[PDB]
């Protein structure tokens, strides 16, 4: 594990990589799909016609 | 300086740039706000000062180069959305 | 202090009438008239108006002529005939306007002090583009720069009047479009209500382009007029709208929830009463 991964190991002690993003701010990816989704109620409202 | 991205300015800044200390950026900005150069307010819960900038001036051509490019990001995003917007529903345009 | 102006449907009809009555054997391309107003208190009205004979030689651009014994007559006899009905100033087509407009208005003022002249169009009619009007103003120009003019833009609307509006829905019948649309006209108001958008946003970098290469002189005016747009449209980042967004988003999702239910019953029942009085007439047919 130490040749193919990491885990290296140090003054006793193992290192893992770890991090994390974020994502609560996009309001922008469901404004369009959204947009779809509202049209194509309305789309369907009508049309069998 | 920085085009709306984040006008939150924090205390450090104004005091490196104005090279004014700490206990006097509070009357500072105060002083701003009376004149009538800045419409924003002061918080400090993190010490750092919302800006909304409604005292407009002159600037260069060099500004203006950026200024078109966002124009062109402004043209291109409202056209494309108006593509899918008469594509999705043009059975029901009339 | 002019806010704005409110031209009735009746005195452009009489533009277009002498568009047409000068089209046979002029080559004037420009159609210059007297309009007729009544200033009520602070926003402008236009009820009436008539026509002038005017002239314009391109050369020298700087020749005009007035009829004003024609002008005394007639504005004269409509004072006899309507005691309600005054001066407010005058009017041109074409878009393209000609420099003795300063020449015209500065004489005529001697009839009414807030003069004002609008702008028709009578070619120009593809696009959504009104009628415009602007004022007469006299200041030297900025601050350090030379004299001029610079006739200021005031905002035009179109009001008609009782009988006005409801002979207009006489006339049209082709589309008449109806009150409150069933979502096909509403979605096309939101069509071309942004057809209209790009098109003054392509206009925006057209002069802005012919300005950024530096042929015409700049005006500082514009540059902070246009400044305050780009630095006060609104930016959505956290808890201002995608908390709030979702509030009225999530709202009016749970009443067009009920269209989705009821709806159903509703053809549901139209499915159950066409099914027991088919076979009821089908079982006592034979």
């Amino acid at each position: 594990y130490a040749k193919k991964r990491g885990w290296v190991l140090g003054p006793n002690n193992y290192y893992s990589f770890a991090s994390q993003q974020q994502k609560p701010e996009d309001t922008t990816i469901p404004s369009t799909e959204l947009a779809k989704q509202v049209i194509e109620y309305a789309r369907q409202l009508e049309m069998i016609v | 300086t920085r085009p709306a991205n984040h006008r939150q300015l924090t205390f450090e800044e104004i005091a490196k740039s104005a090279k004014i200390t700490v206990n006097e950026v509070e009357l500072l900005v105060m002083k701003a706000l009376s004149v009538g150069l800045v419409k924003g307010s002061i918080d400090e819960v993190d010490k750092r000062v919302h800006m909304t900038w409604v005292q407009p001036r002159v600037l260069d051509l060099q500004q203006i180069k950026g200024m078109k490019d966002r124009l062109e990001f402004w043209c291109t995003d409202v056209k494309s959305m108006e593509m899918l917007v008469e594509h999705q529903a043009h059975d029901i345009l009339t | 202090a002019v806010q704005k102006v409110v031209v009735h449907p009746l005195v452009l009809l009489s533009v277009v009438d002498h568009f047409n009555r000068i089209g046979k054997v002029g080559n004037q391309k420009r159609v210059v008239g007297v309009l007729l107003g009544s200033w009520q208190k602070k926003v402008l009205d236009v009820s009436n108006s008539f026509a002038v004979p005017f002239d314009e030689d391109d050369k020298d651009d700087s020749v005009w002529f007035l009829d004003h014994d024609y002008l005394e007559n007639m504005y004269g006899m409509f004072k006899k005939v309507n005691a309600r009905e005054r001066i407010v100033g005058w009017y041109h087509t074409g878009p393209k306007l000609h420099k003795n407009d300063i020449a015209i208005n500065e004489l005529m003022k001697r009839y009414c002090p807030n003069s004002v002249l609008v702008i028709i169009d009578v070619k120009p009619k593809d696009l959504g583009l009104p009628t415009e009007a602007y004022i007469s103003v006299e200041e030297v120009h900025d601050d350090g720069t030379p004299t001029s003019k610079t006739f200021e833009h005031v905002t035009s609307e179109i009001g008609a009047e009782e009988a006005e509006e409801v002979g207009v829905e006489h006339l049209l019948r082709d589309i008449k479009d109806t009150t409150v649309g069933t979502l096909s006209q509403r979605i096309t108001n939101q069509v071309h209500g942004l057809k209209g958008l790009n098109s003054k946003l392509l206009d925006i970098r057209s002069y802005l382009e012919k300005v950024a290469t530096g042929k015409l002189p700049i005006n500082h005016q514009i540059i902070y007029q246009l400044q305050d747009v780009f630095n006060l449209l609104p930016d959505v980042s956290l808890q201002e709208f995608v908390k709030a967004f979702y509030l009225k988003t999530n709202d009016q999702m749970v009443v067009v929830y009920l269209a989705s239910l009821i709806r159903s019953v509703v053809a549901l029942h139209n499915l159950i009463n066409n099914k027991i009085a088919n076979r009821d007439a089908e079982k006592k047919e034979g």
